[PDB]
């Protein structure tokens, strides 16, 4: 009974630290295994693969991953994480002589490193005439995450990470919406942690 | 080989028998089909070595298969079910476990088509006060109301389609989550320098693809029939 384990369905990880994704086998004789990552919408990808050559396997852009028969194991590596880095993964080994199976996958997110952070909640209109709103709670730091609504009437997504490659800069964000006419966007993220110093225009 | 699939994309009611086909030029004598679910990985439905060779998978039930051709291995959903709604890929193998994957067809089982909705779609224009602080401005498109979960959303400035400043989210949320057939809703931002934005001349442009229903479905309702459609919204900057 061969099978192959990939530990955390989602996994941080900071810009510029090592990355490791984790993955166990369970067949008794080595099998071959493989190291595959998938884009949004994109298919499957080949990083590297262990097929009984060398222990130490080396694939494209830095990746790597040892075998280790003695803890079952063969984690991916890489040894700093860029932006470009975020991707699922999936370790996957041969079984039965006759076909790869795969581990459930692994989502790597890079956490960018924000030096100056500038916490604020702003409104933004419709370019069409309604007065249609939505709020934009950005520029928080990795220490902030955002909390998912307590009102079934409110809307609120979860934290995505933009880079604008013009400026060299990222920035996370969410965004907050809801059809009654009296919410406001000082109230939109009330149910999330937010920073002490968020900017508040009125 | 060069392995290619149809259909790339497809919505279809429950209890429709549905057939995927994958093709090969190599003529490997391998062929597999699995299906990707979030949290599952990709799971085997059922794998063939040779012309009329047909081995189960793990999760072989409700599917059929049939291996017509060295080249050919066709999978079958004999009698869809909402469960059924995934992201399938074909792939071959080399006799040294060297696969190549289809490019993966996009299924969605609905139980009623009455419920298929395209997205309204609006663009959000950036803060004076984001402009003021940071001398950058961000758009938020929203895309709202549409069913099924089957959308691409894309940015377009000045005709031409952009990846940086871009970020738009992984997954929609439900409008009503207590309801199994609730629209979705999407939410995707750009991010561009406040002097770009504050130049008339720049035209920004969020796209949605949304796949729906086609020509040869029965529609019996009075609004819009929901085909596979674009929906866009606009904004131009702008100084004042």
């Amino acid at each position: 009974a061969q099978s192959v384990t990939q530990l955390g369905s989602h996994v941080s990880v900071s810009e510029g630290a090592l990355v490791l994704l984790r993955c166990n086998y369970s067949s008794s004789v080595p099998p071959y295994l493989f190291w595959y990552v998938q884009y949004p919408n994109q298919g499957l990808q080949l990083l590297l693969k262990y097929t009984s050559a060398a222990t130490l396997v080396k694939g494209i852009n830095g990746f790597e991953a040892e075998f280790k028969k003695s803890e079952t194991s063969f984690h991916l590596t890489k040894p700093s994480a860029h932006m470009s880095d975020a991707a699922e993964y999936f370790c996957a080994v041969s079984e039965q002589d006759d076909k790869i199976i795969f581990g459930k996958g692994t989502r790597l997110h890079i956490l960018p490193n924000i030096q100056n952070p500038d916490p604020a909640v702003y409104q933004l209109r419709d370019s069409k005439s309604s007065d249609k709103s939505v709020c934009l709670f950005t520029d928080f730091d990795s220490q902030t995450n955002v909390s998912q609504s307590k009102d079934s009437d409110v809307y609120i997504t979860d934290k995505c990470v933009l880079d604008m490659r013009s400026m060299d800069f990222k920035s996370n964000s969410a965004v907050a919406w809801s059809n009654k006419s009296d919410f406001a966007c000082a109230n939109a993220f009330n149910n999330s942690i937010i920073p002490e110093d968020t900017f508040f225009p009125s | 080989a060069d392995v290619t699939q149809t259909p790339r994309n497809r919505i279809t009611k429950t209890g429709k028998r549905i057939m995927l086909e994958c093709s090969q030029t190599k003529g490997h004598d391998r062929m597999y089909w699995y299906r990707q679910d979030p949290g599952l990985g990709l799971r085997l439905i059922y794998y063939s070595f040779d012309v009329k060779d047909i081995n189960k998978g793990e999760i072989s039930d409700g599917y059929s298969v049939s291996r017509q051709a060295q080249a050919k291995f066709s999978l079958s959903l004999e009698s869809a079910i909402p469960n059924q709604t995934a992201l399938y890929f074909c792939a071959t193998s080399d006799e040294s476990y060297g696969y190549t994957f289809g490019s993966g067809t996009r299924l969605t089982v609905v139980e009623d088509l009455n419920k298929v909705s395209p997205p309204e779609v609006a663009v959000f224009e950036p803060s004076e006060a984001e402009i003021s602080h940071t001398q950058k401005a961000t758009l938020v498109c929203l895309a709202t109301g549409f069913y099924p979960d089957h959308v691409e959303l894309s940015w377009w400035v000045n005709g031409k389609e952009v990846h940086s400043g871009v970020c738009t989210d992984p997954q929609p949320l439900k409008e009503q989550p207590a309801l199994n057939d609730s629209r979705y809703s999407l939410s995707s931002r750009l991010r561009v320098s406040a002097t770009f934005w504050q130049n008339p001349r720049n035209h920004f442009r969020c796209q949605v693809q949304f796949y729906g229903l086609s020509e040869n479905d029965e529609w019996t309702q009075d609004r819009a029939k929901p085909v596979t459609q674009i929906v866009s919204a606009e904004a131009w900057g702008r100084a004042d």
